[PDB]
């Protein structure tokens, strides 16, 4: 009931994108996609569990980073970072001004704006 | 006997269990070609 009449447009691109999808509903039976679930969930808590990691040592990294900043005695993190990078909520650009922001003036509490979504991208008839 | 089936319509006699039993048939022996054509030609 609530589908955005962007999601109905017909176009070049998506005719195409039918028969991808239409094989893998229709001419694939309902057993081998069981098993192709069963792995593809197994390989995403594998990767969840690397992602988790690099997120800790980003948090420490940019902790030691704000101590060259300061100069001095700040030596914490911002949380709200750590979970905003946790939930993919950062553009690079964020990143890369943070950082700087915090090798120039420590000011650990001073963060990027936040993300926007990305809307679906739209030529004409062809995609 | 057989003049009443020889001198009637055909489809009025034959009930339509028949047809969905060949139509089933048909269907499951020909459903798996999309995938065999696609994985033959793919090298
Ligand atoms: C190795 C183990 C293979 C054992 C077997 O008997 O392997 C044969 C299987 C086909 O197995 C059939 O697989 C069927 C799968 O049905 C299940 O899945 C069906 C939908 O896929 C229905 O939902 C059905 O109700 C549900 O039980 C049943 O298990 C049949 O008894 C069984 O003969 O082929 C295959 O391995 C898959 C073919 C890939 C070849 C490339
Ligand atoms: C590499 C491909 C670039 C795509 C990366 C997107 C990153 C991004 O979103 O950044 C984040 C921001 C986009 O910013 C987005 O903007 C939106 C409004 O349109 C909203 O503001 C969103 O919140 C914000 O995320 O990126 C930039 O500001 C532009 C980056 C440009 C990078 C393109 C590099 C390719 C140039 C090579 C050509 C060389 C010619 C000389
Ligand atoms: C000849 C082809 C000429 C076109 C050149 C390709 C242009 C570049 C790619 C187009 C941007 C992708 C749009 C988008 O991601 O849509 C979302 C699509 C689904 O399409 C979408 O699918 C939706 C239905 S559903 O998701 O499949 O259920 C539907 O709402 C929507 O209209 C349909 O677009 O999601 C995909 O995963 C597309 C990935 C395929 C990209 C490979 C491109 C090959 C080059």
């Amino acid at each position: 009931t609530d589908i955005p009449w962007a999601e109905k447009r017909w176009t070049l691109f998506s005719t195409v994108w039918y028969l991808v999808q239409q094989l893998r509903f229709v001419g694939t039976p309902p057993a081998l996609r069981y098993v192709a679930f069963l792995g593809w969930r197994a390989l995403m808590f594998q990767v969840y569990a690397a992602h988790k990691a690099l997120v800790l040592w980003q948090c420490k990294l940019d902790a030691g980073l704000a101590r060259i900043g300061s100069g001095g005695a700040t030596a914490t993190f911002s949380k709200t970072m750590a979970l905003r990078r946790l939930h993919w909520r950062n553009s690079p650009l964020a990143e890369a001004l943070y950082a700087l922001n915090l090798y120039k003036t420590g000011r650990v509490h001073l963060l990027p704006p936040v993300a926007k979504p990305i809307p679906r991208p739209t030529f004409f008839w062809l995609f | 006997g057989f003049l009443v089936e020889w001198s009637s319509d055909f489809i009025t006699i034959i009930p339509e269990n028949v047809d969905i039993y060949i139509w089933n048939v048909f269907s499951k022996i020909y459903r798996t070609i999309p995938l065999s054509f696609i994985s033959t030609t793919l090298g």
